[PDB]
């Protein structure tokens, strides 16, 4: 599943609250939380947050 | 880019600050 997944932002996300996490495309994401609804949360790198679900694709 | 669904009020938390 997805929870645990590690994922590539297709598309650059900048975060519109202090817990999302804004990436730029190409950036590795570890899925640690998936809720239905279109967000997920994760880390990349050394930043953790929510993030649009499709924003990202599977490795 | 693709359409960012609103934060679902089941993703807050007190720290969705905007």
């Amino acid at each position: 599943g997805p929870l645990g997944s590690v994922v590539r932002a297709k598309f650059n996300f900048q975060q519109t609250n202090e817990d999302e996490l804004s990436f730029s495309k190409g950036d590795v994401i570890h899925v640690t939380r998936v809720e239905e609804g279109g967000w997920w949360e994760g880390t990349h790198n050394g930043r953790t947050g929510w993030f649009p679900s499709n924003y990202v694709r599977e490795i | 880019p693709p359409v960012i669904a609103p934060r679902p009020e089941h993703t807050k938390s007190i720290y969705t600050r905007s």
